[PDB]
């Protein structure tokens, strides 16, 4: 049974520090090379750096050399990312991974920590998007930062129908999204819409009632 | 030369008996090369029989990119089978070369320490012995490095 | 500076299908290539190393080839559950390099999208700006050509697109658009109208509303 468990992720104002570690079960880390592989938010891997437990040998992608430093700790079987100087493109999810006898291949991935790099949390504005026999309504979530928000609908009694788009990052440098759902055209007027809007960064939570 | 070799790193040191090799190997191409170089991994046992050597992998980079370049060889792990049973715990030795168009033109070597897992297996090492309990230590501080001089183009 | 250059950027195929994704290096690369799924939330999963070696417990379905510089892996059969992302990577040449990902998506059969505009709220305006948005719901395939128009002027440059991923019950995507203006220039107009083509549609579907 292999485990990777990672931690130190959360919330960091750049030019800031934060020291992530990998706590390895299962197996020697140091028979095999522990990576850090990290996904910023919809988009693809990305590789950031390795170590090899039994040799100390590591090595770093270009956009983080001079600022990560990556280490292991063979009595404990853990590893650890020492990230310095973080700027905004670094906020991604983090993952540790273990190569072993795979030519480099990750084979075993933990579940990841998120890492967001942040100075000024802003909470979302939100408007109501008014219904005008299937009637469509929403929510309009905008200027907000940073990621993310969770959107529920009637306190998540309604879910059917409901379509919460993927946020997009504005020309502002702000992130907007929306939030819609289909309902029968006869339940207006008598059936309360509500779309309940929450901004954990910035500890905000909005209730908007949605009526024609 | 057209190509020589700035450095070698043994990555996964020390590792299993059984382990493959992880080198990373970083070279330096002066000039556009028409031919394949071609990296190899020698084992080279302490049996006393002329056939004590076993390639155990090679990997070719071709066409050579020109300036520097770094990369991994991973190579497989000795063939225990081919290995007589006093030899497998044993001092032996690794080589590393490249070859260019055939023409072998450098060659790295190391010494090899190969002990038991534990203290009992290396005080009292059992009959048959067990491959999956002897590490490996590529003695990586000490390279012995010899170049041939070669025709490239 | 070594690239994996991954294609196609998404596919549909159904359970059954034979499909393929190629991935290629932009020199030459001997074996160290892997494959990978990711399913959304969830961590990668190896499936292929050593560019054609199946790691253990992965489905026989699956299998990797080398040709020059040409990786695939190749789903003989795919199954419900093969349906997620998939990402090469090279790991011979420094830097250890990702592909940017294939998605496997569900065909399904073509549905029409349902479209609705929404004015810019009247909070929205009461606060100082100005939204329209243009949805399109359940609909296949992904592709469509949203266009706004301002007292039929066409509009270009004020507008961001934002899609779902393929909803789990009926296979379909919806799309918003949302067209951004300053009030000033929202109260100077009058006609506000989004434009969908698309495959399931005849002719093009204007929705419009006047301020």
């Amino acid at each position: 049974e292999v485990q990777l468990v990672e931690s130190g992720g959360g919330l960091v104002q750049p030019g800031g520090s934060l020291r992530l570690s990998c706590a390895a079960s299962g197996f020697n880390v140091s028979y095999s090379s522990i990576h850090w592989v990290r996904q910023a938010p919809g988009k693809g891997l990305e590789w950031v750096a390795y170590i090899y437990p039994s040799s100390g040998y590591t090595s770093y992608a270009d956009s983080v050399k001079g600022r990560f430093t990556i280490s292991a700790d063979t009595s404990k079987n853990t590893a650890y990312l020492q990230m310095n100087s973080l700027r905004a493109e670094d906020t991604a999810v983090y993952y540790c991974a273990r190569s072993y006898s795979t030519k480099l291949a990750m084979d075993y991935w933990g579940q990841g920590t998120l890492v967001t790099v942040v100075s000024r949390r802003l909470p979302p504005s939100v408007f109501p998007l008014a219904p005008s026999g299937t009637a469509a309504l929403g929510c309009l979530v905008k200027d907000y930062f940073p990621e993310p928000v969770t959107v529920s609908w009637n306190s998540g009694a309604l879910t059917s129908g409901v379509h919460t788009f993927p946020a997009v990052l504005q020309s502002s440098g702000l992130y907007s999204l929306s939030s819609v759902v289909t309902v029968p055209s006869s339940s207006l007027g008598t059936q309360t819409y509500i779309c309940n809007v929450n901004h954990k960064p910035s500890n905000t939570k909005v209730d908007k009632k949605v009526e024609p | 030369s057209i190509v020589s070799l700035l450095g070698i790193k043994v990555l996964n040191n020390p590792a299993k008996f059984t382990d493959p090799y992880e080198f990373e190997i970083t070279f330096e191409c002066l000039e556009s090369l028409k031919h394949d170089l071609e990296w190899k991994l020698t084992y080279v046992g302490s049996s006393r029989s002329l056939d004590h050597d076993q390639e155990l992998d090679s990997i070719l980079v071709g066409p050579v990119p020109v300036g520097v370049n770094k990369f991994v060889f991973s190579a497989d792990p000795p063939s225990a089978e081919l290995i007589p049973a006093s030899e497998l715990v044993s001092v032996t030795v690794i080589l590393l070369s490249c070859s260019y168009d055939g023409r072998e033109f450098v060659r790295v070597g190391y010494y090899v320490n190969n002990e038991y897992d534990e203290e009992e297996l290396r005080e009292n090492p059992p009959a048959k012995v067990q491959v999956d309990h002897i590490v490996r230590n590529i003695l990586a501080e000490k390279p012995r490095v010899t170049r041939f001089n070669i025709v490239w183009d | 500076d070594i690239q994996m250059t991954q294609s196609p950027s998404s596919l549909s195929a159904s359970v059954g299908d034979r499909v393929t994704i190629t991935c290629r290096a932009s020199q030459s690369v001997s074996s160290a290539v892997a494959w990978y799924q990711q399913k959304p939330g969830k961590a990668p999963k190896l499936l292929i190393y050593s560019a054609s070696s199946l790691y253990s417990g992965v489905p026989s379905r699956f299998s990797g080839s080398r040709s020059g510089t040409d990786f695939t892996l190749t789903i003989s059969s795919l199954q419900p559950e093969d349906f997620a992302t998939y990402y090469c990577q090279q790991s011979q040449w420094y830097p250890i390099t990702f592909g940017q990902g294939t998605k496997v998506e569900i065909k399904r059969t073509v549905a029409a999208p349902s479209v609705f505009i929404f004015p810019p709220s009247d909070s929205q305006l009461k606060s100082g700006t100005a939204s329209v948005v243009c949805l399109l719901n359940n609909f296949y395939p992904r592709e469509a050509k949203v266009q706004w128009k301002v007292d039929n002027a066409l509009q270009s440059g004020n507008s961001q697109e934002s899609v779902t991923e393929q909803d789990s019950k009926d296979s379909t995507y919806s799309l918003s658009s949302t067209l951004t203006l300053s009030k000033a220039d929202y109260e100077k107009h009058k006609v506000y109208a989004c434009e969908v083509t698309h495959q399931g549609l005849s002719s093009p579907v204007t929705k419009s509303f006047n301020r």
